[PDB]
RNA sequence: AGAGAAAUCAA
RNA sequence: UGCU
């Protein structure tokens, strides 16, 4: 393929022309990438520069140079009026292009015109701003996975594991159908552009007369201000107790800072013996419970599937692995949010805690493998884990 | 932090941006340790190879993309943090070198990849030793043989046996010659420890004066202060000329034009009206440049830096001393209240044609409703004429001082009525402008149309008789060198409607919130202190003062206009605080007056709103 | 003024806005800086003692001062020690939540922060090429300073950037080698790291006399990054603090909240005077020492959190061009101490053109640890209002019973600043009893209403990069002007169609041009708003792009469609998240040593975005140098291929 | 000349 | 050489 030809070309006379440039650090990229003397704004050479004599600097192609005593190419340098002749006589695309081209900017404006707005009132009610998501977002993403949920979007190849652990499943299966036109029609930094702005959940502060939702907050300029209000129109998985010899608790731990300052983040757990069903997509099983460990699990899965979040869902449930639910993670927690996100996400980086809580055995007929992947080979599987 | 003997120069200089080992504690161990392990890792897999293929693949100080393909053609997938340092391919396991100080603790780390033990003398573990070949002991034992001499050659044995128990502390230590240098200016240690007890002293203050009346404001006197103005404001006219472009109206005006002189003035000679004609005739051809004339030296300041250094430097009379610069104070002009009255003056046209945008909404209804009738209210008004001709002057001479262009240049003032007729509002003359910053003051030559003629109003204006078809206008002509900043700025003078624009908006709103209904015409009364007595004018008539009010704060906006603006909002704050029954206390040397009147030198609406201001009520009681 | 006070129908404080000045040139500032920066020096000095004793003043090391040597009437620099390790103690002890925050950016976050997020700053002085820079190049250039002088690869952690800064300061002799061989010892490098270069702060309003602002060296910036982003991570979690992150939502809670009514309220709004020539940076060290002892943070982090401030108890402010002098007409500036001035008792601390100076800030320098120190004053059992500060502007909500108490509590508030050396302004502080009536940062409050007033007028100017794009960028400000409060209804739909005809006459698609001629005989019909047609953005529709409008409102139709959305046009082959690549998606057309340092620069930065698409979403991270990473990719895409292996092979062979 | 305001532009 |  003369793509790759003309990337070691490219490559070779980079290598010849800078030496000492291409002999720095990879990391220095994000140093040198914005290496520029470029020096307010350009918006008073505006004028002038569009009425000179050749603003436009167009490339070699086929433009007709005078049309109807035109004067439009000089050659390079062009005419103001080249794009306008661009839009008449000139050359046409296909309309699979034309849809693809532009895709973000459809679903923007069909939002807006599916709204039935109502009547508009007046009154002395007073708007406070409050951060809320800026625009409705194709799949729920935190503001943390959204690199990752691009990379694996874009270069599934380079990638690590923990990186494709902390990314969104299943918005990568729609961004990826809803991107593949658009990747081949433009190019690779605006494709980036168009899926985060997509995907991207920037809460940016915003008049608030009532609660607004995703859709409202994107329109929300002439919605409310302060004289008028027009008015508009464990994670996924499910548990299921089968055999509680006893009820669940609600027993709550108290976190002490400090004296003066105290927090009540309450966790449940169940006593004596259960058995829970839990289910999530293709995931299904039921497993053993005790008051705080786990006896045995049987899980169906589909062969090598990725088999972490479920096992941290039923962690949580039963308040089973300690590192989360008695010992702090080292701060003080605040409020039991960023607690439920924090275990979500430090037991998510390493799982160390679960292996050890189960243990490990010698032989390889278990099927569930230390990495949390159904049915895979590996040198060690862990134990007390079967199938239905 | 040399390279070590027994550590080849390749593995250093892999080893160098791994890991940020200048940070750590124990650097240069560490660095050393993790060599170690990719030393016996290379020794490993020296040279071995398996169905075509080399048996170890090494995964340590690898690129981690590449690191990826090779295991997903493998079938399997490994952490970042814990990824294997080498792979068996011949029985399809990964091992994992980990030096140890002693072999009875192998403790078998995970289940993923199983380890390697060796000690710092040799000796591997016994699964290790029983999994590898004998050649590769006895490399690693010779290896691990040197190293431990380098070590004991070094005494750092507690050192490697540090790093090895631990993995990883930060650190950060500043040396001792940077410390010298850090405590020169200070009395305290790069770790400061007073050996004083915390305590908050007992300190006794003043006492909090109430601001039992509102503060006058001090008038200046002195001569009354010139309009000093890039054009003439309330006084401009404009001569009607056949429809047509623009050179075929200045070719008009030039054939049917006689000029003579009414008042002469020192700053402005009368003889610059030579290149003023040049120019006009210039222009009708329809090339608007020319070359200099002898009647331009004394009309653009040309070489007048080089004259009036020469000049100063002919007496050379005195001492060095301090630069002290005297800013003349000036007194309230008599003309303000004129140009107030003449602004809010009715035309005819409306002066005011902005493009209506869309309508999709309701919402969008309302504010193009209030728009329409807000430029209904400020469009038929004289005030809405001149900020129409301070765009046109303003834009045309900023489009044509871009280059360094060291020849007169010309831009007719030139505006088109709705039927098409010309109007010549006047003329703006470029001249030698060599500009390099912004900053930069380029010369102009400004000839415009008056309604009437003030000598002390214009000091520096000449007047000429103007005759164009049995009708006579008067032309002023001054001399002013004015930057490109300002420039930029008065060619978007139509911003000044958005704050007169918000006024009537939150009023009609307001008046549209008390009950629930949109009228659209309100027209309430708006009570006002005017001349003492509370009386009140219409919306309409506030509004349409308000845009003369800020338009005269536009065009003269200054450091003093901005000083005096800032200091007078927290006054009227305290002004609407006294009105709604409330009591204003001020600390002990609180001079609020003090901070206004030493912005009042010369400028004339900064001196218009201190006697609007001294006009008023005092005590509010 | 008669005309700005109404008394009915709208409230005076409703018509706050008539007193700005958007429109109208912006004040700027002419000729020489230094009489500005050396009356900006003498004053920590002139303010130490209760009467003026520069020369006696020009000899305090640290600013500490006793209580009965801080002047009550008029302002006083230096700070009180022992109070500020009390103030200290009580901000830590309250609000102790929001110091784990700390604790956690500390451990975890600070450890992660890249060098390079330095070259995303202002310019900055180069003692390579004594000449303001662009952030990037003073980077880059101390980066290669450093290794080449420590014979050592940099990190990418700032941690490492820092600790190489710490290391270089040890070597007595130090080069630059790379044609040039410039030479530097111990003290003229350490001369270099404490000089701040100070310019003008043009184009500012509210202001009737100019000031100057300065920027430290990239020998230091890293430090003062750590630092600030320490201060900030403690300013977003506090109640007290006006930082833009919280939204100043705090005043709309404060404004909005009830008060029981036999209580005597008040609001306290004023400016600080002084406030950057007052305050002594040992009070922050001070205050930080405690800060990081009383979480139990190890020795180093207390050392890392010092020389920030120690570096500018040493600093070298750069004077500038001279002191104007003049004999008759003529005017020639002099370096300062060559005549006899108002400023004689500096001339001692004159090195080269720069002075120097123990006591004082400098504008522009330590913005948000300055609300710190600020803020800790609060933290008393007599003062128990409401505190909202930010920078050199607060305001205090006292909600007292009795009015004795409220002065009390009033003079409180006035002294404890003043033991740190915040001297809030006598004339600029205005205090309202009976209800709130206040102003703060550019909000103006009145009741239950708190209403953003801007500054600067909102630009509606088009900008320059091209129609299609300069509609996004002016659609967004209006939107976010509206969004703010400071805009509505009327307002925004002027101000948009103000900005409609002027982005209409800046391309030539107003009146009669070149351009709407070349349309008239041509039969070219206008379809877009920067070719003169009718608008299609409404008031309700500033977020939609306008290409995609125009196809559902059937404006652009199919056969224009296609055409001005090809993507082989040869015309091209707040973040702005519009603009299509079209037609009218175009450009325009526009020491030398760096700029073939630029092309090679922009040559290694396209091979790289080309072989490394994660470089486009996350940031480069990767052990190695540039070179090898390439040729390992390199190599790795040619296996990734499909193609067959002699091929493989032979393009392998020609990689050199 | 003038612009201007604490000091520069009129190369 | 054409912004109401």
């Amino acid at each position: 393929e003369c793509t790759l030809r003309a990337l070691v070309e490219e490559y070779n006379g980079a290598c010849k022309e800078a030496p000492k440039e291409m002999s720095k650090q990879f990391t220095d990229y994000n140093t040198f990438k914005r290496y520029t003397t470029s020096k307010h704004a350009p918006q008073m050479r505006l004028v002038y520069s569009v009425r000179k004599p050749w603003p436009i600097s167009m490339t070699p192609s086929k433009e007709i140079p005078l049309v109807f005593n035109g004067t439009k190419l000089k050659d390079t340098r062009a005419n103001i009026v080249v794009p306008d002749y661009w839009s008449k006589y000139g050359s046409q695309t296909s309309l699979e292009v034309v849809n693809a081209i532009l895709y973000a900017e459809d679903l923007k404006v069909q939002r807006f015109f599916s709204t039935e707005w109502g009547e508009i009132r007046y009154g002395r009610m007073l708007p406070f701003r409050k951060p809320v998501q800026a625009c409705p977002t194709i799949e729920e993403v935190n503001p943390a996975s959204i690199p990752h949920t691009l990379l694996q979007v874009f270069c599934p190849q380079y990638t690590t594991l923990d990186s494709k652990r902390k990314a969104h499943m299943g918005a990568v299966e729609k961004l990826k159908r809803v991107m593949e036109p658009i990747c081949k029609v433009q190019t690779q930094e605006s494709a980036v552009h168009i899926a985060r702005s997509l995907i991207d959940s920037n809460k940016k502060w915003l008049p608030t007369v009532v609660d607004h939702t995703p859709r409202t907050a994107e329109m929300a300029h002439f919605l409310c201000s302060k004289y008028h209000y027009v008015h508009t129109n464990i994670r996924s998985t499910k548990f299921s107790i089968l055999n509680s010899d006893h009820p669940r608790i609600e027993v709550k731990k108290v976190f002490s800072l400090s004296p003066d300052v105290q927090v009540t983040i309450p966790y449940r757990r169940f006593k004596g013996k259960a058995k829970v069903y839990f289910q999530n997509d293709q995931i299904q099983g039921y497993f053993s419970c005790t008051d705080r460990q786990i006896d045995e699990i049987k899980i169906s899965a589909p062969k090598n599937a990725p088999l972490l979040e479920p096992l941290l869902d039923i962690c949580y449930y039963g308040s089973f692995i300690e590192p989360g639910f008695e010992q702090t993670f080292g701060f003080y927690p605040a409020g039991k949010r960023e607690f439920v996100d924090s275990f979500f996400m430090h037991h998510s980086k390493d799982h160390k805690a679960f292996l050890i809580h189960m243990g490990l055995d010698k032989d390889l007929s278990l099927p569930l493998s230390p990495e949390l992947n159904w049915k895979e080979p590996a040198l060690s599987k862990v134990c007390r884990v079967t199938e239905l | 932090t040399d390279r070590p003997d027994h550590i080849d120069s390749r593995v250093w200089e892999l080893s160098e941006t791994q890991e940020d080992w200048i940070t750590q504690v124990h650097g240069h161990v560490r660095r050393v340790v993790e060599c170690w392990k990719y030393t016996i890792c290379c020794l490993i897999s020296n040279m071995h190879t398996h169905r075509g293929a080399p048996q170890y693949d090494v995964f340590k100080w690898q690129d981690r993309s590449t690191i990826e393909w090779i295991c997903s053609k493998k079938k399997v997938q490994y952490p970042e943090r814990d990824t294997p340092d080498l792979y068996d391919n011949e029985r399809a396991v990964a091992y994992k070198v980990l030096l140890v100080s002693d072999l009875s603790d192998h403790s078998p780390t995970s289940g993923i990849y199983h380890d390697l033990a060796f000690n710092l003398e040799g000796e591997a573990e016994e699964s290790c030793a029983l999994v590898l070949r004998g050649s590769q002991l006895q490399d690693i034992k010779g290896f691990l043989c040197r190293a431990l001499e380098w070590v004991v050659s070094n005494n750092l044995t507690q050192e490697v046996v540090e790093t090895i128990s631990g993995e990883a502390k930060l650190q950060f230590s500043v040396g001792t010659t940077f410390r010298t240098l850090l405590k020169r200016d200070t009395d305290w240690d790069v770790i400061p420890t007073p050996r004083v007890e915390p305590n908050v002293p007992r300190i006794e203050g003043r006492r909090w004066t109430q601001m039992k009346k509102l503060p006058l404001l001090k008038e200046k006197e002195g001569p009354p202060s010139p309009w000093r103005a890039l054009l003439l404001g309330a006084d401009s006219e404009y001569i009607v000329c056949p429809p047509g472009t623009d050179q075929e109206a200045i070719s008009w005006i030039h054939s049917q034009s006689e000029i003579e002189c009414i008042r002469e003035s020192k700053s402005t000679p009368a003889s610059v009206i030579t290149c003023l004609t040049s120019s006009l005739q210039s222009f009708a051809e329809g090339n608007p440049v020319r070359s200099r004339i002898h009647e331009d030296i004394i009309a653009f300041g040309i070489n007048k830096k080089q004259e009036k250094k020469q000049s100063a430097s002919s007496s050379a009379s005195g001492e060095w001393k301090r630069a002290e610069y005297q800013v003349e104070e000036m007194s309230l002009p008599p003309w303000v209240e004129e140009e107030m009255v003449l602004l809010r003056s009715d035309q005819e046209d409306n002066w005011i044609e902005l493009e209506k945008n869309a309508i999709y909404t309701e919402v969008d209804g309302v504010a193009e409703g209030l728009v329409d009738k807000y430029i209904e209210i400020v469009g038929r008004t004289k005030v809405a004429s001149v900020i129409e001709k301070w765009q046109i002057a303003a834009t045309r001479t900023f489009s044509q001082l871009h280059t360094d262009r060291s020849r007169i240049t010309a831009c007719p003032i030139i505006t088109r009525d709705p039927s098409g007729n010309c109007q010549f509002w006047g003329m703006v003359l470029l001249g030698p402008h060599h500009v390099k910053r912004d900053t930069d003051n380029a010369p102009l030559l400004i000839a415009e149309i008056m309604g009437e003629d003030t000598e002390e109003k214009y000091p520096k204006h000449s007047v000429f008789s103007l005759k164009v078809e049995e009708k006579q206008f008067l032309l002023s002509l001054k001399i002013t060198s004015f930057s490109r900043n300002k420039l930029y700025t008065f060619s978007n003078i139509r911003r000044v409607l958005i704050q007169p624009a918000s006024i009537y908006s939150q009023v009609v709103l307001s008046r549209a919130a008390e009950n629930n209904s949109l009228n659209l015409e309100v027209n309430p009364e708006i009570q006002l202190y005017l001349e003492g007595a509370q009386r009140g004018m219409t919306l309409y008539q506030w509004v349409r003062m308000i845009l003369c009010l800020e338009f005269l704060m536009a065009i003269y906006n200054n450091p003093q206009m901005e000083g005096f603006l800032a200091n007078m909002r927290r006054l009227h704050m305290s002004r609407h605080a006294m009105m709604e029954r409330r009591q204003v206390f001020l600390p002990f040397g609180s001079r609020p007056e003090d901070k206004v009147n030493e912005c009042i030198i010369n400028n004339p609406i900064v001196a218009y709103l201190a006697k609007g201001w001294n006009s008023m009520p005092n005590v509010y009681y | 003024m008669n005309l700005f006070t109404p008394l009915s129908e709208i409230n005076p404080t409703t018509t706050q806005e008539l007193l700005y000045a958007y429109t109208g040139p912006a004040p700027v500032a002419y000729g020489t800086r230094t009489r500005a920066v050396l009356e900006n020096i003498i004053r920590p000095y002139q303010y130490f003692y209760k009467e003026p004793n520069v020369q006696r003043a020009l000899d305090i090391k640290t600013g500490c001062k006793e209580p009965e040597d801080i002047n009550v009437e008029g302002p006083s620099s230096g700070f009180h020690t022992a109070s500020v390790l009390k103030l200290a103690d009580n901000f830590f002890r309250k609000y102790r939540p929001a110091m784990e925050k700390l604790k956690y950016w500390i451990l975890v976050k600070l450890p992660k922060l890249k060098y390079a997020e330095l070259s995303k700053g202002r310019q900055t002085y180069s003692f390579i090429h004594k000449r303001n820079l662009p952030a990037p190049i003073a980077l880059e250039e101390t980066v290669e300073f450093l290794e080449q002088n420590l014979r050592r690869k940099i990190g990418p952690t700032l941690l490492s950037y820092c600790q190489a800064i710490a290391d270089v300061m040890e070597l007595d002799e130090t080069t630059y080698e790379g044609t040039y061989t410039i030479k530097f010892s111990r003290e003229e490098l350490w001369d270099q790291m404490r000089t701040l270069n100070t310019m003008w702060k043009h184009l500012e309003r509210g202001r009737l006399n100019r000031r100057t602002i300065a920027t430290p060296s990239m020998l230091i910036r890293g430090f003062v990054k750590i630092v600030e982003d320490a201060a900030k991570e403690i300013l977003e979690n506090v109640p007290t603090s006006g930082v833009p992150v919280g939204g100043e939502e705090k005043l709309a809670k404060l404004a909005s909240k009830q008060t029981f009514h036999t209580a005597v309220t008040g609001e306290l709004s004023g400016d600080q005077e002084k406030f950057n020539e007052c305050l002594d940076p040992d009070a922050m060290r001070l205050m930080w020492t405690v800060f990081l002892r009383k979480l139990g943070c190890p020795d180093w982090i207390m050392e890392l959190f010092n020389i920030p401030f120690m570096v500018f108890k040493s600093k070298l402010a750069d004077m500038g061009e001279g002191l104007v002098y003049t004999k008759g007409k003529l005017t020639d500036r002099k370096p300062l101490g060559e005549m006899p001035s108002e400023f004689d008792d500096l001339v001692r601390n004159v090195v080269g053109n720069s002075i120097s100076c123990r006591l004082g800030m400098f504008m522009g320098m330590y913005n948000l640890t300055s609300t710190l120190l600020a803020l800790i004053s609060i933290e008393r059992e007599e003062l128990t209002g409401s505190h909202v500060e930010s920078s050199d502007d607060f305001i205090h909500f006292f909600n007292c019973k009795t009015h004795e108490e409220m002065f009390k509590q009033a003079e409180t508030l006035r002294l404890t600043l003043k033991l740190v050396g915040i001297n809030m302004s006598p004339s600029k502080c205005i205090l309202i009893s009976p209800a709130g009536i206040g102003e703060f940062n550019s909000k103006f409050h009145h009741r239950d209403f708190v209403g953003n007033v801007a500054t600067e007028l909102p630009a509606l100017v088009p900008n320059g990069t091209n129609p299609m794009t300069d509609l996004a960028m002016g659609l967004n400000v209006i939107k976010h002007s509206v969004n703010t409060g400071q805009m509505n209804l009327c307002t925004g739909a002027l101000a948009m169609r103000i900005f409609n005809h002027a982005y209409k006459y800046a391309y030539m698609a107003l009146g009669v041009t070149r351009r709407t001629r070349f349309m008239e005989e041509n039969a070219i019909t206008p379809l877009l708003t920067n070719q003169g047609a009718s608008p299609v953005h409404s008031f309700s529709t500033m977020h939609l792009d306008e290409v995609a409008l125009r196809r559902h409102l059937g404006l652009l139709d199919e056969e224009t469609l296609r055409r001005i959305l090809n993507p082989n046009n040869p015309v091209t082959q707040i973040m702005e998240d519009y603009s299509v690549p079209s037609c009218f998606k175009y450009t325009l057309s526009r020491h030398k040593a760096l700029l073939n340092k630029e092309e090679r620069y922009q040559r290694v930065t396209s091979i790289i975005n080309k072989l490394f698409p994660e470089v486009l979403i996350q940031e480069a991270s990767a052990p190695g140098t540039v070179r090898e990473s390439l040729k390992r990719r390199l190599e790795l895409v040619v296996e990734r291929s499909d193609l067959d292996e002699e091929r493989k092979k032979r393009i392998l062979s020609r990689i050199f």
